[PDB]
């Protein structure tokens, strides 16, 4: 059972270089065939970066060519890559890959994000979303939870401590000017909102953020 | 070194449809090294089809590998849920290269989006910030036309956009439009307006609300 | 005019011995290119003396034809190393892995022939010097 394991920093700062590891098990990179190393980007294109075979030989992909190395240690059965002066554009998720018969890639590691970014760690602002009831009235009512200026990702959003998993729609994050945000909606029956609590919860790793937000109806002062 | 575009970028069918893509190559490729992949959101590339039309060891019979030259194609005899995923093919002649992809969706019902529009938070707003979010929920297909009118005028600074995945329960779509504001120009406009024209209807799904009135 | 000159029983019997030279120094030195392209000239050379040699057995010992047919485990060892070398990296670079597998096979049996006509050279010498 061929499997391929990728190992290596998720954040690295522009200018700077990106190494990540791949180690591989059930199978001897010294026997045969290519070890690639292929990223996809953000938009989900796809690229291979290059490659060293089984002779140690490597070929590179030429875009990459001046910045990027790729060696091994066969003692330990792990290929290895460097990228060199890294930009915004690196950022993506990177793969190390076998190359068998015609560059068939028949075992890919399951991938590791790496994001190329100057920003620091910061903690998200959560803020409740509650309707404002102009005419809203629906056997339905939605909520949610607005969670911005967070970095790096990710970040979980959960409602009512996960008790609350049906109707909720939490979005992709986006990139406002290097800090994420993003917005989780909640949909429950109007039996159950405002009548019972309703409570978001957001964890941000990074930060060993954890916070809690209730959502009110607009208050009564 | 060649150029290999897929075609269609992106393409929905009925379970139960023929399907088919096509990979077209700037220069002709070698058969025995044009490959086909097919990914799911979550997970890495999975080898699919080698060499034109050799069908990887778990992939069902419902799918076949043609072609030749500077052209190539992937078929789905009977389209199945387990079948959407995003497919790309793969070449070498010089060098490695990958197709630009072609998403598969599963197609449904149309269904309009259940809107709903959000004044800033009080917390926010004292923070000096002032973000208006706008959900559109469950609708299909995803072709949507969402606007913010502030005061009646349509604006597009400030605003960003971001789509679920198609959900892999009941195949729709869902979205959030996010006005992000400053407290100070939040404060300069009384009518805050989503509206949504969506092919499941000729009139527009307009929510609002009026600031000097929260 | 068969130039079987002793000099040249000399050359081929000290060539069977330099040809097991060649792949003991290309397998235990870590020969680049420079250096690594001298060592398969000269083990180019060395298959040639002892191309020749061969094809002569050949002719005379029953004609042709025949006498190749039973010392076939005799050509392995006279194909030039440096050209399994080359056709190795031309079939790693097409990705032609499965192929890549066989050439490293036929290399075994190059490296077995060669050894094979070692021995006999050594036995023949022994006897020259001292015959039994």
């Amino acid at each position: 059972d061929v499997q391929l394991q990728e190992s290596g920093p998720g954040l690295v700062k522009p200018s700077q270089s990106l190494s990540l590891t791949c180690t591989v098990t059930g199978y001897s990179i010294t026997n045969n065939y290519a070890w690639n190393w292929i990223r996809q980007f953000p938009g989900n294109k796809l690229e291979w970066m290059g490659y060293i075979n089984y002779s140690g030989t490597t070929s590179y992909n030429p875009s990459l060519k001046s910045r990027i190395s790729i060696t091994r240690d066969t003692s330990k059965n792990q290929f290895f890559l460097q990228l060199n002066s890294v930009t915004t554009e690196d950022t993506a998720t990177y793969f190390c890959v076998r190359g068998y018969d015609y560059f068939a890639m028949d075992y890919w590691g399951q991938g590791t994000s790496v994001t190329v970014s100057s920003a620091k760690t910061t903690p998200p602002s959560v803020y409740p979303l509650a309707p404002g009831s102009a005419a809203q009235t629906n056997s339905m009512v939605t909520l949610g939870c607005l969670v911005k200026g967070y970095f790096p990702e990710p970040v979980t959003v959960t409602w009512n401590s996960g008790s609350l998993s049906s109707g909720v729609h939490t979005f992709p994050a986006v990139l406002q000017s290097d800090l994420y945000t993003l917005s989780s909606s909640v949909t429950v029956p109007s039996s159950t909102w405002p009548s019972e609590t309703v409570t978001c919860n957001v964890a941000h790793p990074a930060s060993s953020t954890k916070v809690d937000k209730k959502i009110v109806p607009r208050d009564c002062g | 070194q060649i150029v290999l575009t897929q075609s269609p970028a992106i393409m929905s069918a009925s379970l139960g449809d023929r399907v088919t893509m096509t990979c077209t190559a700037s220069s002709s490729v070698s058969s025995s090294y044009l490959h086909w992949y097919q990914q799911k959101p979550g997970s890495s590339p999975k080898l699919w089809i080698y060499s034109t039309s050799n069908l990887a060891s778990g992939v069902p019979a419902r799918f076949s590998g043609s072609g030749s030259g500077t052209s190539y194609s992937l078929t789905i005899s009977s389209m199945e849920a387990e079948d959407a995923a995003t497919y790309y093919c793969h070449q070498f002649h010089r060098s490695l290269t990958f197709g630009s992809g072609t998403k598969l969706e599963i197609k449904r019902a149309d269904a309009a989006p259940t809107v709903s529009i959000f004044p800033p938070s009080s917390e926010q707003l004292t923070s000096g910030g002032a973000s208006v979010v706008c959900f559109l929920n469950n609708f299909y297909p995803k072709d949507i036309n969402v606007k913010w009118k502030i005061d009646g005028s349509e604006r597009q600074n400030g605003v960003l956009n971001s789509w679920t995945d198609q959900d892999s329960k009941d195949s729709t779509y869902s979205m959030s439009s996010t006005l992000t504001l400053t407290k100070d120009e939040y404060e300069r406009h009384n009518s805050y307006t989503c509206e949504a024209t969506h092919k499941t209807s000729t009139s527009p799904i307009v929510k609002s609300f009026n600031r000097n009135e929260c | 005019d068969v130039m079987e000159h002793p000099l040249v029983e000399l050359g081929v019997s000290y060539a069977a011995l330099l040809s097991v030279i060649v792949v003991v120094v290309e397998y235990t030195m870590q020969l680049s290119g420079e250096y690594l392209v001298r060592l398969y000239l000269v083990d180019l050379i060395l298959v040639i003396i002892l191309w020749a040699d061969y094809a002569y057995r050949a002719y005379k010992s029953g004609d042709p034809a025949g006498y190749v047919k039973k010392t076939l485990y005799e050509i392995p060892a006279l194909v030039p190393a440096g050209l399994l070398a080359l056709i190795e990296g031309h079939l790693a670079g097409l990705g032609l892995f499965r192929l890549v597998r066989l050439l490293r096979f036929l290399r075994i049996l190059l490296i077995i022939s060669r050894g094979s006509k070692f021995l006999s050279a050594i036995a023949d010498a022994a006897d020259k010097l001292v015959p039994r």
